C-alpha cells in the first residue's frame, strides 16, 4: 500500500511568512477598527439610536470573526493536519459560522433601517424594543442554521497519510477534522442552504433597497446625494466581490468533480486567498461605517 | 410579589395611562408645524395631501419675543411673508422688514429650521413701480423700471441675508391667484425639510 | 470523499 | 405728569422705612441655619432604612 | 423738577442703604465649617412625557408631583412608586407654568393663551374637569401660586400681577409698577406677602392685603428668571441671565450675597432652597444644576446627568428629595 | 347623578342559566373597576366577581369559578354577569359596586340598588351579633382578622360598610382610618394588627342598621358576620 509522508510544517518558510503577513495585516486592522468603534460608541452616551446599536452589534460580530476565525484557520493552513482536538474543532466550527452569519445579517438590518428612514419620511421610526428583538432574532437564526455544523463535526484518524516529526523518524498519524455526512448529497444540500442563506438573499435585499433609496433620492444633484450614492454602490459591490471567491470555491468543491491534483492545488494554494478576502471584508466594515458616518467623524 | 391588590391595580392604571400617552404622542408626531411671521396665540389647521399642517401666529402679543421665541423651536419651517408695496411707505418699513428677516434667520434657536418666503402685493407693486422709483427704497439700486427686474432684485436682497447657507435653505415664491399652487409649494418644502432631517438622523448625510 | 486533500474548514 | 407724581410718591413711601444692620441680618440667618441644620436630609443624609426613595 | 425730586429721593435711599451696611456675610460667616462635598444621586426617573418639560410643583404631602409639558399634558406622578395618578389634557399646548393647591384638590396651568385654568381633582364622576378659566391678563402668564383653595396669585408678561377669587372669577387686586415683563413670583411662608421678579432687572415686595409695593431691589444687571424665599421668610434669592445668583434681605433692604463663578457663563432657569436654607440649588442653562453653600457662596456640588437644558427645579417640603425637569422630557428625583 | 341600575333577576330552575345586567350613568364607567357582591336572604355580604378597567384582570370566587362569567361594555356603559348551572345556594340579592384604584382613592364608594335572584382565606369575625343602643350615647363595633391586615407600605386594608333596612350598603371608613365623603365626622375607625373597631359618637336614628367590616389585602374578599344595632 502506497503511503504519503509529509512534514509537520506543511509550507516553506517564504510561503508561510507571506501567509502570516497577509493574515496579520487584516487581523490587526479588524481589531483596531472594532475596538475604536466600540470605544467611541461607549464613550458617547448620547449616541444610542437604533442605527448606532446595529453598528455596535456589527462591530462586535466583526471582532468575534477576527478573533475566532483568522488565527485558527491560519494555523490550520500552516501546520499539517488538525492537532487541536475534536471538542475544539466542534466549538470553532460552531463559533466561526455564528459570527459570520451575525456579521452578514447586521448588514441587512442596517440597510433596511436606512431604507425605512429615507424612503418613508413620515412613518414612525423603529423603537429600541424592535431593534433588540431583531438582534435576538438574527442571533437565533444564526444558531438555528449552523447548529448542524457543530452537530456533525468530528476528527478522523488517517492511515495512508503520515507526518514526520521533523526528526527522530517519528511517524505521527494525521488527524483530519471534517463535517461528517452519511451522504455526500446531504453535505451538498447543507452547503447550498448556507450559500442561499448567507450570500444570495442578503445581497438581493441590500441591492434592491439601495436601488430604491437611490431612485427616491434622484426623484441639480448635490454633492451630498452623489456621495451617498457612491457609498451605497461601493458597499454593494464590495460585499459581492469580496465574498464571491470563497463561496465559488466551496460550491465548486462540493458540486464539481475534480482530479486529486487540482483539488489539492485549490485546497492548499487558492483557499487562503479566498479566506483572506472574506475576512478582510468584515475587517473593513468598522472603518467604513466609522469614517463615512458624519456622527462618528465629530 | 411584595405588592398589595390595590398597588397592582394602581400599576395597571398607570400602564393604561402610559399606553394612552404613547398613542397620543404617535398621533401628534404625524403632523407638521409652521410658524407665521409677517388675545394670545392664533392657531390654524389645514390638511393637504394626507399631511396635517398647523400654523401658529403670534401677532398681538405686546411683549419681547426673546422670552418666548424658543418655545417654537422644532417647527418644520418658518413661513415669512413680505409685502412688495412696503418699499416706499414709512411709518422705510421695507428696511425694518429686512431687519426682522435677518434677525429671524440669524436667531440662535432657528439655526436649522428652513425658511419659506412669500411675497405678496404683486398686483399693487407692479402698478406702484410706475410712480415711485426704486431709488427711494434702494439708494444704490442701478437698474431699469421693469417690475420683474425690481421683484428679482428684492428677492435677491432678501435671500442674500442668509448667513446660514448650509444646514438651512430659503425656499421662495410669489403669491398667486390659485391657492393650490401655494399650498403645494409649502408641502414640497416641508417634505424636503422632513426628508433632509430623516437623512441627518441616519448615518449618511 | 474520504482522503486528506488538505481540506480546510468551511469558514 | 401723573406717572412722575405716582413714581415720586411710591419712591418716597419706599424711602421712609426702617432698616436693620447687615450684621444683625447675617446673625439671624446664621442662627436659623445652625438651629435647623439637624433635620435637613440633604445636608445630613438619612440612613437607607428611613430613606423613602431607596 | 419732579425728575430732580425722584433723583434726590433715589440718592437718599442709596445713602441710607450705605449707612445701614456695616458688615458682610463673608467676614461674618467665614468662621463656620464648610458643608463639604455634596454628592446627590438620582433615585427615580420619570419618563412619561414626550416633549420638553416647562414647569413642575410638589405637593404638601411630599409624594405627589404635578408636571406640565409642551405637548399639552399635565401629569401627576406618585414619586415613591413612579405611577401616573392623572393625565390631564390641555386646550392650549403652550403651557409655561404650573401649581399644586396646598389642599391637594386643585391644579393650575397657564401660558401663551393668557388664561389661568384651574382643574378639580376630586370629582364624584371619577375624572378631572376644568373648574375655572380666569381671564383678564393681556399677556402670557409666567407664574401662578395657590394662595388658598379659593385665592390664587398670578403674574403675567404685561408687567402686572393679580389676585383672583376663583369662585367669582374676577381679580380682586392688581399689582402694577414693574417696567418689564414679570417672570416669576414667590409667596412668603405666612402668605402675608410675596415677591416678584421682572425683566427690568429688579424685584419687588408686594403686600397681598394692601396691594402696594413695599421695597424694590435692583442688584441684578439683567432679566431675572427665578425667585425663591428663604424658609425663614426674611430673605430671598434671585437668578438672572448674567449667570449670577443674588441673596437679598428684606429687613436690611439690600443685597447680602452674590453667587457667581468664572466658569459659569450660562443663564439661570430656576432657583430653590433646602429645608434649613444652608444649600441653594440653582438650575442653569448648562445641562447640570449647581448646589451652593448659601452662607459661604462656595460650590458645594453639581447635579449632572441631563441631555438638554434643565427647565424647572423644586425641593420637597421636608427636604428629602429634589425634583428636576428638563427640556430632555425626563424628570429626575435626587437624594 | 351617579346611578347603577341592575336588572335581569328572577325565578329560575336548577340547572338553568341567567344573565344579570348593570347599567351605569352619571360617571366615567371606563375608569372604574367593578365588583359583584351578593347577599343571601338572611345572611351577610359575599363577594362574587371582579373585573378591572379594560378587562385586564378578572377574579372569581371559588364557588362561582367555571360557572359565572363577568364582562363589561364601555361604549354602552353596561356590566353583565352570566351565570350557568344555577343551584339552590345561588339565591341572593346581587349588587353592582364601583371601585377606583389609585394613590389616595376611596374604593367601594358607590353601590347599586340590587337585583334579587331566586333559585328553587382571611377570616373576619364580628364579635357581637346584636347590640341595643339609645340615642346620644357613644357605641363601638369591633371585629378581628385571622391574618394581619397591615402591609409593608403601611396601609391597613380594612373597610366599613353600613346596610340600612331596605337600602344598599354604604361606605363609612376605607383603610381603617379614612372617613368617606358625605359621612358625618362622628364616625371614626381605629385598630391595631388583627383587631379593629368603629366608634360612633352622638348616635342618632340614622345609624340603625347592620355594620360590616371587610378586608382588601387579598382578592378573595371576606366580609364579617355583621353587627346589628337596635
Amino acid at each position: 500500500i502506497n503511503i504519503t509522508y509529509v512534514n509537520y510544517y506543511l509550507h516553506q518558510p517564504q510561503v508561510a511568512a507571506i501567509f502570516i503577513i497577509s493574515y496579520f495585516l487584516i487581523f490587526f486592522l479588524c481589531m483596531m477598527g472594532n475596538t475604536v468603534v466600540c470605544f467611541i460608541v461607549m464613550r458617547n452616551k448620547h449616541m444610542h439610536t437604533v442605527t448606532n446599536l446595529f453598528i455596535l452589534n456589527l462591530a462586535i460580530s466583526d471582532l468575534l470573526v477576527g478573533i475566532f476565525c483568522m488565527p485558527i484557520t491560519l494555523l490550520d493552513n500552516i501546520i499539517a493536519g488538525w492537532p487541536f482536538g475534536n471538542t475544539m474543532c466542534k466549538i470553532s466550527g460552531l463559533v466561526q459560522g455564528i459570527s459570520v452569519a451575525a456579521s452578514v445579517f447586521t448588514l441587512v438590518a442596517i440597510a433596511v433601517d436606512r431604507f425605512q428612514c429615507v424612503v418613508y419620511p413620515f412613518k414612525p421610526k423603529l423603537t429600541i424594543k424592535t431593534a433588540f428583538v431583531i438582534i435576538m432574532i438574527i442571533w437565533v437564526l444564526a444558531i438555528t442554521i449552523m447548529s448542524p455544523s457543530a452537530v456533525m463535526l468530528h476528527v478522523q484518524e488517517e492511515k495512508y497519510y503520515r507526518v514526520r516529526l521533523n526528526s527522530q523518524n517519528k511517524t505521527s498519524p494525521v488527524y483530519w477534522c471534517r463535517e461528517d455526512w452519511p451522504n455526500q448529497e446531504m453535505r451538498k444540500i447543507y452547503t447550498t442552504v448556507l450559500f442561499a442563506n448567507i450570500y444570495l438573499a442578503p445581497l438581493s435585499l441590500i441591492v434592491i433597497m439601495y436601488g430604491r433609496i437611490g431612485i427616491s433620492l434622484f426623484r441639480v444633484v448635490s454633492r451630498k446625494k452623489q456621495k451617498i450614492i457612491k457609498m451605497l454602490l461601493i458597499v454593494a459591490l464590495l460585499f459581492i466581490l469580496s465574498w464571491l471567491p470563497l463561496w465559488t470555491l466551496m460550491m465548486l468543491s462540493d458540486y464539481a468533480d475534480l482530479s486529486p491534483n487540482e483539488l489539492q492545488i485549490i485546497n492548499i494554494y487558492i483557499y487562503p486567498f479566498a479566506h483572506w478576502l472574506a475576512f478582510g471584508n468584515s475587517s473593513v466594515n468598522p472603518i467604513i461605517y466609522g469614517f463615512f458616518n458624519e456622527n462618528f467623524r465629530r | 410579589c411584595t405588592l398589595s391588590a390595590e398597588d397592582k391595580a394602581a400599576v395597571e392604571r398607570s400602564k393604561m395611562i402610559d399606553r394612552n400617552l404613547r398613542e397620543d404622542g404617535e398621533k401628534a408626531a404625524r403632523e407638521v408645524k409652521l410658524l407665521l411671521l409677517g388675545t394670545g396665540i392664533v392657531e390654524t389647521h389645514f390638511t393637504f395631501k394626507d399631511l396635517h399642517f398647523k400654523m401658529f401666529d403670534v401677532g398681538g402679543q405686546r411683549s419681547e419675543r426673546k422670552k418666548w421665541i424658543h418655545c417654537f423651536e422644532g417647527v418644520t419651517a418658518i413661513i415669512f411673508c413680505v409685502a412688495l408695496s412696503d418699499y416706499d411707505l414709512v411709518l422705510n418699513r421695507m428696511h425694518e422688514s429686512m431687519k426682522l428677516f435677518d434677525s429671524i434667520c440669524n436667531n440662535k434657536w432657528f439655526t436649522d429650521t428652513s425658511i419659506i418666503l412669500f411675497l405678496n402685493k404683486k398686483d399693487l407693486f407692479e402698478e406702484k413701480i410706475k410712480k415711485s422709483p426704486l431709488t427711494i427704497c434702494y439708494p444704490e439700486y442701478a437698474g431699469s423700471n421693469t417690475y420683474e427686474e425690481a421683484a428679482a432684485y428684492i428677492q435677491c436682497q432678501f435671500e442674500d441675508l442668509n448667513k446660514r447657507k448650509d444646514t438651512k435653505e430659503i425656499y421662495t415664491h410669489f403669491t398667486c391667484a390659485t391657492d393650490t399652487k401655494n399650498v403645494q409649494f409649502v408641502f414640497d418644502a416641508v417634505t424636503d425639510v422632513i426628508i433632509k432631517n430623516n437623512l441627518k438622523d441616519c448615518g449618511l448625510f | 470523499s474520504q482522503a486528506f486533500l488538505f481540506q480546510p474548514q468551511r469558514f | 405728569i401723573a406717572q412722575a407724581r405716582k413714581l415720586v410718591e411710591q419712591l418716597k413711601m419706599e424711602a421712609n422705612i426702617d432698616r436693620i444692620k447687615v450684621s444683625k441680618a447675617a446673625a439671624d440667618l446664621m442662627a436659623y441655619c445652625e438651629a435647623h441644620a439637624k433635620e435637613d436630609p440633604l445636608l445630613t443624609p438619612v440612613p437607607a432604612s428611613e430613606n423613602p426613595f431607596r | 423738577q419732579l425728575r430732580q425730586e425722584a433723583e434726590q429721593l433715589k440718592n437718599q435711599i442709596r445713602d441710607a442703604r450705605k449707612a445701614c451696611a456695616d458688615a458682610t456675610l463673608s467676614q461674618i460667616t467665614n468662621n463656620i465649617d464648610p458643608v463639604g462635598r455634596i454628592q446627590m444621586r438620582t433615585r427615580r426617573t420619570l419618563r412619561g412625557h414626550l416633549a420638553k418639560i416647562y414647569a413642575m410643583h410638589w405637593g404638601t404631602d411630599s409624594r405627589l408631583l404635578v408636571s406640565a409639558s409642551q405637548d399639552g399634558k399635565l401629569i401627576i406622578w406618585d414619586s415613591y412608586t413612579t405611577n401616573k395618578v392623572h393625565a390631564i389634557p390641555l386646550r392650549s399646548s403652550w403651557v409655561m407654568t404650573c401649581a399644586y393647591a396646598p389642599s391637594g384638590n386643585y391644579v393650575a396651568c397657564g401660558g401663551l393663551d393668557n388664561i389661568c385654568s384651574i382643574y378639580n381633582l376630586k370629582t364624584r364622576e371619577g375624572n378631572v374637569r376644568v373648574s375655572r378659566e380666569l381671564a383678564g391678563h393681556t399677556g402670557y402668564l409666567s407664574c401662578c401660586r395657590f394662595l388658598d383653595d379659593n385665592q390664587i396669585v398670578t403674574s403675567s408678561g404685561d408687567t402686572t400681577c393679580a389676585l383672583w377669587d376663583i369662585e367669582t372669577g374676577q381679580q380682586t387686586t392688581t399689582f402694577t409698577g414693574h417696567t418689564g415683563d414679570v417672570m416669576s413670583l414667590s409667596l412668603a411662608p405666612d402668605t402675608r406677602l410675596f415677591v416678584s421678579g421682572a425683566c427690568d432687572a429688579s424685584a419687588k415686595l408686594w403686600d397681598v392685603r394692601e396691594g402696594m409695593c413695599r421695597q424694590t431691589f435692583t442688584g441684578h444687571e439683567s432679566d431675572i428668571n427665578a425667585i425663591c424665599f428663604f424658609p425663614n421668610g426674611n430673605a430671598f434669592a434671585t437668578g438672572s441671565d448674567d449667570a449670577t445668583c443674588r441673596l437679598f434681605d428684606l429687613r436690611a433692604d439690600q443685597e447680602l450675597m452674590t453667587y457667581s463663578h468664572d466658569n459659569i457663563i450660562c443663564g439661570i432657569t430656576s432657583v430653590s432652597f433646602s429645608k434649613s436654607g444652608r444649600l441653594l440649588l440653582a438650575g442653569y442653562d448648562d445641562f447640570n444644576c449647581n448646589v451652593w453653600d448659601a452662607l459661604k457662596a462656595d460650590r458645594a456640588g453639581v447635579l449632572a446627568g441631563h441631555d438638554n437644558r434643565v427647565s424647572c427645579l423644586g425641593v420637597t417640603d421636608d427636604g428629602m428629595a429634589v425634583a428636576t425637569g428638563s427640556w430632555d422630557s425626563f424628570l429626575k428625583i435626587w437624594n | 347623578d351617579v346611578q347603577l341600575v341592575e336588572s335581569g333577576g328572577g325565578l329560575v330552575q336548577p340547572g338553568g342559566s341567567r344573565k344579570l345586567s348593570c347599567s351605569a350613568s352619571g360617571f366615567a364607567f371606563s375608569s372604574f373597576g367593578m365588583h359583584w357582591v351578593r347577599q343571601a336572604p338572611e345572611k351577610g355580604l359575599e363577594w362574587v366577581a371582579y373585573i378591572s378597567s379594560g378587562s385586564g384582570t378578572i377574579y372569581y370566587a371559588d364557588t362561582v369559578k367555571g360557572r359565572f362569567t363577568i364582562s363589561r361594555d364601555d361604549p354602552k356603559n353596561t356590566l353583565f354577569l352570566q351565570m350557568t348551572s344555577l343551584r339552590s345556594e345561588d339565591t341572593a340579592m346581587y349588587y353592582c359596586v364601583r371601585s377606583i384604584y389609585y394613590y389616595g382613592s376611596s374604593p367601594f364608594d358607590f353601590w347599586g340598588q340590587g337585583t334579587t335572584l331566586t333559585v328553587s382565606d382571611i377570616v373576619m369575625t364580628q364579635a357581637t351579633s346584636s347590640v341595643p343602643v339609645t340615642p346620644g350615647e357613644s357605641v363601638s363595633i369591633s371585629c378581628r382578622s385571622s391574618k394581619s391586615l397591615l402591609h409593608s407600605n403601611g396601609n391597613t386594608y380594612l373597610y366599613w360598610f353600613l346596610q340600612r333596612p331596605g337600602q344598599s350598603p354604604q361606605l363609612l371608613i376605607y383603610r381603617m382610618s379614612n372617613l368617606a365623603s358625605g359621612v358625618p365626622d362622628r364616625f371614626s375607625g381605629s385598630g391595631s394588627g388583627t383587631a379593629f373597631t368603629l366608634t360612633i359618637s352622638r348616635l342618632e336614628a340614622e345609624d340603625v342598621g347592620v355594620y360590616y367590616c371587610m378586608q382588601h389585602l387579598e382578592y378573595p374578599l371576606t366580609f364579617g358576620a355583621g353587627t346589628k344595632l337596635e
